[PDB]
């Protein structure tokens, strides 16, 4: 309702609700989902899912 | 990686993938092919011409 500029979006929003919490959230996700697979865990070269 | 030198031995973590995935495909106990003497003699019963 254009005619009214009482009601509008005072102030005015762009960015997300809250990128700080999705973030960290998404990072204990990245970091649990890399860690949480079992791996052949005997020496630092063998539990490498990477190399150099 | 150099394990002890008895046989098989991984090389490296692919080695070792490729020694565990040929363990699972059970190709160390290859099938029992045919006796010699015995699939011999079968042979020359067979392959001949008949009544001959």
């Amino acid at each position: 309702d254009i005619t009214q500029s009482s009601k509008a979006p005072n102030p005015p929003y762009s960015q997300l609700f809250n990128s700080n919490v999705v973030q960290l959230v998404q990072n204990y996700a990245y970091n649990t989902f890399l860690g949480a697979i079992p791996v052949d865990a005997m020496s630092q070269s063998l539990m490498n899912f990477v190399t150099d | 990686q150099s394990g002890q030198d008895s046989g098989l031995t991984a090389k490296s973590q692919a080695q070792q993938a490729l020694n565990f995935i040929r363990y699972a495909s059970a190709q160390v106990t290859p099938p029992s092919l045919p006796k010699l003497s015995a699939y011999s003699e079968l042979w020359n019963q067979a392959t001949a011409k008949p009544n001959s």
